[PDB]
């Protein structure tokens, strides 16, 4: 018979491909039958060849399969292949979802913290916020000393943590350091610091209390 | 114009689901209430993770419905437990060079895979299958995190000679005075 | 045609409207036949009066006692009952006409010239009343002889005997009646005549003497239904049907054998008979291949017979099949239930849309009631609700209804020990008058109303509470949680910032420990966003005394718990939410007591009441500053508590509102009252006065017991010191005068909590859910909506028990300190409680503005899903908080101050002057 | 007896391959002979085998081929076809350095710029910084005070760039735009464009001048 039929099925369960961004993706619907098919390629359930992919996409018949290369995040969605001729038409429907993956330093919005004043009795509150896509680790240190200066035997501060981290705690109430009633002892230096697989980035602001 | 896409970075806070594939079939980590880690082929409400950090570089992999937490054993084989187990089941996270992040525990060196050809994380020489993962944001709705409801069955007199079908008489509970 | 039903437990899968469901209202369409039915051997008794025949019911009833040789005397009190027909107010009588009355000795013989006299002034006398009759000329009566010499039913020559009787009939009572019924129930008289032997002739030969009786029967009917069309309509102009009848069924898992196993009983019990008579003139098929050599089949002849020999569709729905009498066989392993509109459904897309005439319908009562019946009236009630919702909502051409047994009577196996009438009648009486039972009163008031139109005391209220209203949300499990987020690692650590940022410890120094100010408390703010989200005025929740005073005295003071609480109320106060608190509650492991007290029966001893003295002074001290609305115990239980348990209870909140008002008062300025539970209690028959006192007496035990010693008089209510007083129960405490000057007056503001209604009626008629102690039936109407926890959504019940306080306590401040209902779902269940809440702020709001109630709060229950599952109008799903459609339309309540319809331009509240609140007194 | 040769020499002519990152190449090594010469390859040293490289690499027999997918900076260096036969062994090489990209846009640094005052004629600065691995494709976009609305017909070209794409365009120095002497002629929002072969980064806030 002519209705089309796919060449191997084992090759047609990627339903959900996930990707890198800059990366290459490649889907086939082997498919054969007499006389062979001709293949519709649909974005969105919308006609699609290489007209509004910049860089261009490849459609070789000899394969079955649609390559793009150098994807974008403007490239999510359901892909369907079409196999159909005159005595019957198929259908099969991959889904893309390109992501977008920066390993970098946790990177912190500038100017958060910053330097502050007040009167003896008030409150104040620091705010520092990241932004890394590796699950950065957050505490906030206030800068000590604890015999003479606050200087180690190495030039290595001395400082004491505030508010860690913990699987306990969201990550939206630990951007905010409030300090309720500070006294004249509370005021150094208060540095956020974050950290994920990269590598360490910190902020530092200065709190002073007047009488 | 490429209209601009929604801001980079701050997507963490939240439900992720970590996918993987070795480009013959694609799997998302799903944690099952009996103890089970296994690779669903959608999105399943029991794949949704929520990763913690504690340490620079440590996550705790948590699960949202069955509420255990993602541990090993010495000889590799992800379960899930219900207790913290800091010594063995918190893990060292990476990045790999494209990409795709690798999950090994700081101990016992195997990485974190849904395959079974588990093996020690060299420096970049060859992950194995179902190892390279990648995170990916929860579009399973909160209503579907709801899915245990409460439904028992009333089978109130199951010989077939009742004499009140549709329980008009509904008795009060209350505590007889008997001295 | 077959199968088309197979799908209707499709379309009933999802759920229904969950606003549709209970306030369901709507007038029956006009030309519609209110009818009451009645029987022939179960009503007219005179078994040998005037030389009439011997049936095959008194044949079984003769030593086959609880007999019907006078059932209830009607052959001869044929004025009476044409009296209760005028005074019911219905307009079809559908009555029997026994076929051995009026043909004794035999068909081909002389009829019996006394009984058709009888049928004929029965006829004359309910004509000029104006109400058209009904008839079925056969109703289970066979005559013996027939019985006898032919062998009953089983015969096929019998048929005929049958035709020349309805004939006759036919001839005589044409003219007047236009609506004929050949048989009624033929199952009833195949099974469980000549299959199961459970009936008159009881011969219980096998299922397949049943299967050829039952075709026997087919044919018989179509013969007579022929004669009439051939000879007898064009002079008349009548109809003619079978009074089939039916169950409902349910399958056991939504599979799809399930659902087919259901549609083959539903076609073994019903299509049996309903589809050669309606369809083709065959069995059906789903039957017809599994009883093969069982059922006789007929010929073409005969199929072309049976076919469209029945105008309208005939259905007898009651308890006569339904639960009693149906073959567990015939039911195919399925759940077997009551629901008629699903059946209706079932055969309007069965039956190609037939006029279905529900000729027999209604429950029975225990033989023993008396004319008070509320079992009866609820369920004629739903079935009627049922039928109107069929009609409208499906469009099913329902052309009349039928509640059956106008008079008590026979039940042909259950003897006199049912009661099924309209009307009671005493059978050891000689005169049997009829006297009308509390459904007839419904059925009157249901005939003159013609349905279910919408009520003046159910149209929603356009109005806005009061300025200064205080709307606020519930959760009195709050979640403690005292761990310090910040400041709480004293060790100092070395920092090297070059190669590092890996922070490494330094041994020897541990430097002191800020002081613990309260933001440090992870688990407030965002408790505290919630409640801000939602426009809320008025937080409440509860304090723990197991966790303040861990050893029940103040020897251990855990201060940490009083900071956190402190915290919770400063927060609250902070962003304009003014907290509610409550010191004790009784759902805990242990009474919600210390367990040194818990161990020492926990209310009986004085010392306990002297304890929660000393701790309510604690909090008072501790919260009082910041908390400036007290709540002393938070709606104890009234059931499941003792008596000395709650005189203990009533003296504690007396000493704890007393050193408040002596030491906190001038200081703090604030309010501290009790916290009752009032759901209200109807009388099941709204027009008889036994059940009316007996609700009055369930209130004052339920409500009144610790309300009217703090509210009320002083001293415990007098009903229900009567009511132990006459059962010679002696376990009241009484009232020194010392503590009756205590407790007279320790209270600021009524504070009621009211979730449903319950109905009460004073009859014992099953005594296994019957309460004894209290002489009290407790039932709930099944026409209102239902939360998957079976409790009642009644909307008036709060302004019912609003307008009940004010009248038994004076005139007060009114707070509803709890007032919500559950889920089990989470797709249509909060739809019902946006449904719920907006018509009980409705009554409410309705209840201050006419009524003059001095309602001044409301307190939505719930405030999440965590603390109180299937409660929250916040659910708690994968650890995080959302929303449901419930909390925003609350919010838009609130935001609005009520329903202000078209003139919400208007605050017209500068410093607003209502003394409910913190007030000059 | 004789050496093996190959069939389509011309396509050996290439041995340097200019190839992005995140992108897959083929290694196309035909050759011919009697007998048929071994498929080997090896990678500067020790034999090149599929547990040497992050995702694995293929080998394919029918035009003798080898591909790797996703490259990776680490695959530079110096790659061998060898194809060995009985009668002797052919040598041929690919010198293969990767041009780096990056898999995200320009990861602008949030916060930047801010809601500074022109007062009284005063000078404004604003900055810009983008974290990305290569050098980005940096414009200002200093907003026209067209129609009021910045998006006219989806996207209307506001675009005033004053420091385009150079030697100037870095990560080091073109951080800061500095306007001298500015009167009431700037209202309203600036922008920020940063780009490369994946996106557009693009983002700003109000500005106060007068
Ligand atoms: O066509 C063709 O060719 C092709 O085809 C195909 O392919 C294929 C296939 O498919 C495959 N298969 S599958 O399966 O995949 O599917 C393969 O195959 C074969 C065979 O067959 C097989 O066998 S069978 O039986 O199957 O049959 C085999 O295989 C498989 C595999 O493979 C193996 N391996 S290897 O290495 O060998 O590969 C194995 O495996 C296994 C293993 O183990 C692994 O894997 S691996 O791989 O890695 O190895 C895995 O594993 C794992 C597991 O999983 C685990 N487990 S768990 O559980 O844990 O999970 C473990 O295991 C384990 C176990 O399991 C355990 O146990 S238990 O029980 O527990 O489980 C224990 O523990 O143990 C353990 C152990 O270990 O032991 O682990 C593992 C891992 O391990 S490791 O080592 O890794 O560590 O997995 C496994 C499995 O099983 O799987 O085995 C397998 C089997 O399977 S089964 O199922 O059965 O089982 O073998 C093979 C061989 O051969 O070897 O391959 C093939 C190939 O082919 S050929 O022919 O080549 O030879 C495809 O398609 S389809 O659809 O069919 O599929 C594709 O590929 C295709 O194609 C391509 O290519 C071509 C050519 O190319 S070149 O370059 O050379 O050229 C083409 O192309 C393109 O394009 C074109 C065009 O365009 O046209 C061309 O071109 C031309 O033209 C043009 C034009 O122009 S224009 O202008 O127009 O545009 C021009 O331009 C130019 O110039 C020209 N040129 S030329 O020269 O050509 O002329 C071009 O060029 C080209 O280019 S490219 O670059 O692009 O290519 C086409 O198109 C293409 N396509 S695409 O699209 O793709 O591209
Ligand atoms: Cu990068
Ligand atoms: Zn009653």
């Amino acid at each position: 018979t002519g209705a089309p039929y796919w060449t191997r099925p084992e090759r047609m369960d990627k339903k959900l491909l996930a990707v890198p961004a800059a990366n290459t993706v490649r889907f086939r619907c082997p498919a054969a039958g007499n006389p062979t098919p001709s293949i519709s390629w649909l974005k969105n359930g919308r006609e699609f060849r290489g007209e509004h992919r910049i860089g261009g996409i490849k459609l070789r018949h000899q394969q079955w399969s649609l390559v793009m290369e150098s994807v974008v995040p403007s490239d999510r969605g359901n892909y369907t292949c079409v196999v159909e001729n005159k005595f019957g038409s198929i259908r099969q429907t991959y889904t893309l979802d390109v992501l977008e993956r920066s390993p970098h330093r946790p990177i912190l919005q500038a100017g958060l913290p910053a330097n502050q004043t007040a009167v003896l009795g008030s409150d104040v509150e620091f705010h520092c916020k990241v932004y890394s896509d590796a699950q950065p680790h957050i505490q906030w240190l206030k800068h000590v000393e604890v015999n003479g200066s606050k200087v180690g035997p190495d030039g290595t501060p001395y400082v004491t943590v505030l508010k860690t981290a913990g699987a306990n705690t969201t990550d939206k109430e630990l951007e905010v350091l409030s300090l309720h009633n500070v006294t004249f002892e509370d005021a150094g230096e208060y540095t956020c610091l974050a950290g994920n697989s990269i590598g360490f980035s910190h902020h530092s602001a200065w709190l002073v209390v007047l009488p | 114009y490429p209209n601009a896409s929604p801001l980079l970075g701050s997507s963490w806070g939240g439900l992720i689901h970590l996918y993987t594939a070795t480009a013959r079939n694609s799997y998302h980590l799903q944690i099952h209430k009996n103890g089970h880690v296994d690779g669903a082929p959608h999105q399943t409400i029991y794949s949704a993770l929520m990763i913690r950090s504690e340490d620079a570089g440590f996550v705790v992999i948590t699960g949202v419905m069955s509420r255990r937490y993602l541990c090993m054993d010495f000889r590799g084989n992800i379960f899930g437990s219900h207790y913290f187990d800091p010594e063995n089941c918190r893990f060292q996270h990476q990045t790999l060079e494209n990409g795709y992040d690798v999950y090994h525990s700081p101990q016992y060196h195997f990485l974190v895979s849904l395959g079974r050809a588990k093996r020690a994380f060299l420096p970049g020489m060859n992950p194995p299958p179902y190892s390279q993962f990648l995170s990916r944001r929860n579009e399973i709705p909160l209503i579907h995190f709801n899915t245990p409801i409460p439904r028992q069955h009333t089978q109130s007199a199951e010989d077939d000679s009742e004499r009140d079908p549709l329980n008009v008489l509904k008795p009060r509970a209350r505590m007889t005075p008997a001295p | 045609e077959p199968g088309d039903g197979a799908q209707t437990w499709a379309r009933f899968s999802r759920p229904p409207a969950p606003e549709a469901a209970g306030l369901f209202q709507g007038t029956f369409p006009d030309g519609f036949l209110w009818a009451v039915g009645s029987a022939a051997y179960q009503t007219e008794g005179g078994w040998q009066q005037h030389g009439k025949g011997a049936s095959i019911w008194d044949t079984f009833t003769h030593h086959p006692p609880a007999t019907g040789d006078v059932a209830s005397d009607s052959y001869n009190n044929v004025f009476r009952d044409t009296e209760a027909l005028r005074e019911l107010g219905v307009t079809h009588y559908r009555f029997s006409i026994s076929w051995a009355r009026v043909l004794p000795n035999g068909s081909a013989g002389v009829p019996n010239r006394e009984g058709l006299r009888y049928y004929r002034r029965l006829l004359e006398r309910l004509r000029e009343l104006g109400v058209q009759p009904v008839v079925t000329l056969y109703h289970w009566d066979l005559p013996q002889r027939l019985q006898d010499a032919y062998g009953g039913w089983a015969n096929r020559a019998l048929a005929d005997h049958f035709r020349d009787y309805a004939e006759l009939c036919f001839r005589h009572f044409g003219g007047q009646v236009k609506y004929w019924i050949t048989i009624d129930n033929p199952y009833v008289v195949a099974w469980h005549g000549y299959a199961t032997g459970r009936l008159a002739p009881g011969i219980r030969g096998s299922p397949r003497l049943g299967y050829l009786v039952a075709h026997n029967l087919l044919l018989a009917h179509a013969k007579v239904w022929h004669l009439y069309n051939t000879s007898f309509r064009p002079t008349q102009g009548g109809q003619v049907s079978i009074a089939l009848s039916s169950h409902w069924i349910n399958p056991r898992r939504m599979t799809d054998h399930s659902i087919k196993e259901c549609q083959k009983s539903l076609d073994f019990v019903l299509g049996w008979f309903a589809k050669p008579v309606f369809i083709d003139g065959d069995y059906p098929e789903s039957m017809k291949n599994n009883l093969s050599s069982i059922l006789p089949d007929f010929t073409e002849s005969e199929k072309k017979f049976i076919k469209g020999t029945a105008d309208f569709f005939a259905l007898c729905f009651g308890p006569t099949l339904s639960f009693q009498l149906l073959d567990p066989h015939m039911k195919f392993r399925q759940l077997e239930s009551p629901n008629l509109r699903q059946l209706l459904s079932w055969i309007d897309l069965e039956f190609n849309h037939p006029q279905i005439f529900i000729v027999e319908n209604g429950w029975f009562v225990s033989g023993t009631t008396k004319r008070d019946d509320a079992k009866y009236m609820y369920y004629l009630k739903k079935f009627i609700m049922e039928t109107l919702k069929a009609i409208k909502l499906d469009g099913v051409d329902v052309i009349g209804y039928t509640a059956w047994s106008l008079m008590d009577g026979f039940e042909w196996h259950r003897g006199y020990s049912i009661r099924r009438g309209l009307f009671y009648v005493d059978f050891l009486s000689q005169d049997k008058m009829l006297l009308p039972k509390s459904s007839a009163l419904f059925y009157q008031k249901l005939i003159e109303k013609n349905g279910f139109p919408p009520l003046p005391e159910n149209q929603p209220l356009e109005g806005t509470f009061p300025c200064d209203f205080a709307w606020g949300v519930v959760d009195n499990y709050i979640q403690v949680d005292t761990t310090l987020s910040q400041f709480t690692d004293l060790n100092v650590y070395l920092w090297d910032v070059h190669h590092s940022k890996r922070l490494i410890k330094v041994d020897g120094v541990v430097t002191k420990k800020r002081k613990s100010y309260c933001v440090d408390f992870a688990a407030i703010q965002p408790q505290i966003a919630l409640l801000q989200e939602m426009h809320v005025t008025h937080f409440r929740f509860s304090l723990d005394w197991a966790l303040i005073l861990p050893l029940g005295n103040q020897s251990q003071v855990n201060h940490t718990i009083l900071q956190y609480y402190r915290c919770m109320a400063s927060e609250l106060v902070r962003v304009n939410i003014t907290p509610v608190v409550a010191l004790w509650q009784p759902m805990a492991p242990n009474q919600g007591l210390p367990r040194l007290l818990a161990r020492q029966g926990a209310w009986e001893n004085p010392y306990t009441a002297l304890a929660f003295a000393e701790y309510a002074r604690l909090c008072f001290q501790e919260l009082g500053h910041h908390v400036k609305l007290w709540i002393t115990m938070n709606e104890p239980y009234t059931r499941n508590m003792t008596y000395s348990a709650g005189h203990n209870l009533l003296k504690a909140h007396a000493l704890a509102w007393h050193v408040y008002n002596e030491k906190f008062r001038h200081a703090q300025n604030g309010k501290i009252s009790i916290a009752l539970q009032a759901d209200w209690i109807e009388p099941a028959c709204p027009f008889s006065q036994k059940d009316k006192e007996v609700a009055e007496r369930v209130l004052e035990f339920d409500i009144g017991w610790l309300a009217e010693p703090i509210f009320g008089s002083g001293d415990y209510p007098w009903v229900m010191r009567d009511w132990l007083n006459q059962r010679n129960n002696f376990l009241l405490p009484y009232f020194t005068e010392d503590e009756k000057k205590l407790i007279q007056g320790t209270f600021d503001f009524l504070a009621l909590s009211h979730y449903t209604t319950i109905l009460v009626d004073s009859e014992k008629e099953d005594p296994i859910k019957y309460n004894d102690y209290l002489e009290v039936q407790e039932m709930t109407d099944i026409t209102w909506l239902n939360s998957p926890s079976q409790v009642a959504v009644v909307p008036w019940g709060l302004r019912k028990v609003l307008n009940w306080l004010k009248f038994k306590y004076g005139d007060l401040p009114m707070y509803i300190i709890s007032n919500g209902i559950d889920d089990g779902l989470h797709a249509e269940d909060d739809q019902l409680r946006v449904y719920y809440m907006q018509n009980y702020i409705n009554e409410a709001l309705k209840a201050h503005i006419l009524d003059g109630i001095n309602l001044c709060g409301y307190f939505a229950y719930s405030f999440n899903d965590r603390t109180a599952p299937r409660f929250g109008l916040y659910r708690y799903a994968a650890d995080q908080f959302e929303p449901k459609a419930s909390m925003k339309h609350y919010r838009k309540i609130i935001d609005s101050n009520g329903f202000p319809g078209p003139e919400t331009l208007e605050r017209f509240c500068p410093e607003e002057f209502t003394v409910c609140t913190e007030c000059s007194f």
